[PDB]
DNA sequence: GATCGATCGATCGATC
DNA sequence: GATCGATCGATCGATC
């Protein structure tokens, strides 16, 4: 089952939904791509040895999007990123259910299309977010608030 | 009249919701017991309808939403699958709320589940099926109904007494138990006919549902609400299928003798 | 000739379906029972043919698959193997589906098989060997039905219906069944002279399934259409190894004094 | 019957102290607090899943020893300890009659009161310990020495 | 015609409850023991009409049940069936009161039965066919009508009085006896012209019941009321077999001479 | 989870 | 009319 992107998708909610429609744990999809533990790596924001061009080719073979693509669910280069904590606008994800790259970056605080402070936790019971490749329905997997819920909370 | 037979039998495999006493019984107790947040276990035959009714008391107050904060949920209705331990059964009450959970330890998901449970205002929790889960997690349920002050309904088979039973502390906290009837008597025959006006939905042809109809209803169901509903809709779709318009003598016999 | 004698024996020893009057009344209720989505129980004895029926019902509905989505599977046959669990029941639907399973838990196992079960649009659940599943995965299969509309057929031994009497919500729920008879009869001594013609596919020699032949099966296999398949194939290959063109009195009366 | 912890008892050891007070089986137990097999599960010092504060709570109610206190029958956050092997100092048996969350502690070979090894089997018969909530005399189970009296046997 | 001469041969072998003084005394005096919680033991013949009467009075208090409470049953009717354990007899009580049994041992069965037999406020535990149980089971229901004060109607045969002769407490206990008559007399008189009129439902042909029909009768039944049903009920269908409208000496002769 | 584990419960039948 | 002795057969129940 192959999954179109969605624009401004990060490349660890795009893995976690490929994963999810597949019935795909992240060493399974590794050795369907050859690249082993590489995907969990980037499914945690980790990128101490950068995505290389042979391993986003082997994941492009399996998900059947163009290396091109998947390095846009990525910073550009020379934008910093982190993989801590991860971050939310719920009134985005109410229009398109995915977490964006851009809430990762260190230079991003507001949420430009919604004028609106980007969540670090649940605004109800605080709990933070879990990567996003497991995101796997779109509610606090605390207290079950739903994402698109929360841009009610947002300031 | 093809597209007419196609919509005739997909209505007759949906299944519908006819109102009757036992329903009305149950959510009037079921209010009860939700004003003063009792929790309670309503226990029961199978293929009797319990489920369902539950799941009217649960559609009845559909959540209202705020246009800026969660929605109020009164009535949370869970169907544990079998064996479901506590990570599980939290996952599940905290998916119903629509709060996709977040990958971590059971405290995480206990953490997390509280403060949804909390957040939404929740005042009913429906465990059907409550024979499935383990032990382990009846003092996770304990402990919800005695700090959150939500009345717990456990709803389940006979099997779900025994099961809290051989437990102690369960047993005494949810004592008050509602019985589903056997239905039999002339409320029975009020039931066919109110399930041959409604759900059956087809042209009045006069069957009136006479003596022998009852009494071969009554040889076949037993008092089941699940048997009533099977045997009408497969008669109601064999004589469909054949070309009658109305549910002859034969088709309810074949039926009869293909369950007994 | 030699090369012909070994295709001769290579097609003797493979099994074929005839069809006949029981896989045609199996079917038939099959599609009865898929039409309404209503989840029954074919039960019959043992080696008389209920696996090849359900198996004729598997393939004459092969799956049409679309240019570019999944196949649409109306029919799902599994046989599960010895005290079957749950994840490897799971694994089993979803691995005839031809969805190859992902490394997790249970939970996975059941999110990925329910995912893949509405993903192809599944109208039946032919569980066969039905007497093997534990107890704990007869919930797992209740709740499939339940919820996702699909009409189950537990097909097993008349030890499958012990089975699930032994359980509560199991046996009322899966009630409507189909005895598969013993043929024994003229409709036998048709079965006799059809599998003459069509499985044994040996020159016309004028048997034509005599009187004495016809007491030396009924006899032999009692009813059994797999005690007929055996001693037939077993009696031309015996013949054919010997050089008898057609099948003697002699080879009859042996294999039937080797099995009783 | 209600039971007061002993000072430094484990938590696996005190909850068996308390069935057998109370002719409880750990199911039973389990079932009268309403988290059924995690309490088994603690018994063996069983915590992937560390005890969460529901739990803690639940127990609580039971034994009406607080989630606090009930928290220092465990190692502290960041304290590593061991299910295997259970490990005992026959001096402090012999002084106060339980099993000291502090002996699975993985950084504990000496005990600083009695300044001697701790044993981790029987030191006459080399009967390993059954996990503490199984602690029913204080006599090995084989030989039946006296835990009090292996303080002999200490080095 | 011959849909009416089958409709008559169905009606005619199907049994009826016409209501005479004997019953009539029976649950008058069940009535006695009732309002009091007396447990006595009604005794008498063979073939004489004892379970009928029981099984009168057990439908005339049909259980009327509450919305969501279990259906308070007043009378408990029972036949056990031979060499009934303790168990068996326990399986029996819950099983009528409407709650199928869970696996286990006899003291769980014990409990059980306790509990619904409290639940449902039952008055009364007819136990008809009492000389089949086990002397083990006697200690049971003696406990039974010791501790929860309901009156225990031990029905059977003659020889059920010598079985309880032979233990110490349970003929002291249950001592109040109602011997069924013979019946013979003008009131037999009285019964065979009832019996025409109502369960006969032949044309009035002016039978009338004469003097040498009500001496073959006399020498056919013996008093015994099952007896004289037997014999009219052969008789009408022998006559509507070979085309009679009524019912001759001739056929009254052959049933009586294939009697005795 | 089978696997014993008595066990007692008729029973019956001759027979003296 | 006791009486004595063999016999086999379910059967629930603990138990490791
Ligand atoms: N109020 C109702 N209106 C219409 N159908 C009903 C109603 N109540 C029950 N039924 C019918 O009962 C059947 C199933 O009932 P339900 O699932 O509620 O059973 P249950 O009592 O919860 O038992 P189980 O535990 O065995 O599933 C279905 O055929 C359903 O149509
Ligand atoms: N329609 C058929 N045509 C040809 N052979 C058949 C047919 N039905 C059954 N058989 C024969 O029956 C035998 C096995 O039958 P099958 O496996 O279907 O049994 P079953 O009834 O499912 O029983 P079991 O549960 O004991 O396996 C084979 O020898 C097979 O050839
Ligand atoms: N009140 C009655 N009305 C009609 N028929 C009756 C009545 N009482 C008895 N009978 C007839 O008596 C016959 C059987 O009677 P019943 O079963 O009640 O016997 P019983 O006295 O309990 O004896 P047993 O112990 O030998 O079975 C049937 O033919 C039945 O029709
Ligand atoms: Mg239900
Ligand atoms: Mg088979
Ligand atoms: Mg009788
Ligand atoms: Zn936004
Ligand atoms: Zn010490």
């Amino acid at each position: 089952f192959l999954i179109k992107p969605y624009e401004g998708e990060s490349l660890s909610h795009f893995l976690g939904r490929f994963r999810r429609a597949n019935h795909l744990s992240a060493s399974g999809l590794g050795t369907l791509a050859g690249i082993g533990a590489i995907v969990a790596r980037w499914e945690r924001f980790h990128f101490n040895p950068r995505p290389s061009q042979q391993e986003l080719e082997a994941i492009a073979s399996v998900v059947e999007v163009d290396a091109q693509r998947l390095a846009q669910m990525l910073p550009p280069a020379g934008v910093g990123m982190q993989h801590e904590p991860i971050r939310l606008c719920g009134a985005c994800y109410a229009e398109s259910p995915c977490h964006r790259i851009e809430w990762q970056y260190k230079s991003v605080w507001k949420c430009d299309r919604h004028q609106l402070k980007i969540l670090a936790k649940c605004p109800n019971c605080q709990a933070p977010f879990k990567m996003p490749a497991l995101w796997e329905d779109g509610c606090c997997h605390r207290c079950r608030m739903p994402f698109a819920e929360m841009a009610k909370l947002q300031k | 009249d093809d597209e007419w037979l196609q919509a005739e039998i997909a209505r007759l495999k949906g299944k519908s919701i006819v109102p009757l006493q036992q329903v009305k019984t149950l959510h009037d107790w079921l209010d009860g017991k939700r004003k003063a947040r009792k929790s309670c276990r309503v226990v029961g035959e199978s293929r009797t309808g319990k489920t369902v009714a539950c799941d009217a008391y649960r559609y009845r107050h559909k959540p209202q939403q705020e246009a800026g904060r969660p929605p109020t949920v009164p009535v949370v209705y869970i169907r544990p699958h079998q064996k479901c331990g506590p990570k599980d059964l939290f996952k599940k009450i905290t998916e119903y709320l629509k709060y996709r959970v977040t990958k971590g330890t059971v405290s995480d998901f206990r953490d997390r589940t509280i403060e949804v449970l909390k957040g939404c205002g929740v005042e009913m929790l429906i465990i059907d099926e409550a024979d499935r889960l383990k032990p382990e997690t009846f003092a996770d349920v304990r402990d919800i109904a005695e700090d959150l002050g939500i009345a717990v309904v456990l709803v389940g088979t006979d099997r779900l007494d025994a099961v809290i039973k051989r437990d102690e502390q369960v047993l005494e906290r949810f004592r008050a138990h509602l019985r589903f009837g056997k239905l039999s008597g002339e409320d029975f025959k009020n039931t066919v006919e109110m399930w041959e006006q409604m759900v059956l939905k087809l042209p009045v042809s006069s069957n009136l549902k006479s003596k022998e109809m009852l009494r071969i209803l009554t040889s076949a169901t037993e008092g089941y609400i699940g048997r009533l509903d099977e045997i009408l809709r497969e008669a109601a779709i064999r004589s469909l299928s054949r070309g009658l318009k109305k549910i002859d003598k034969a088709v309810l016999q074949e039926v009869a003798k293909e369950y007994k």
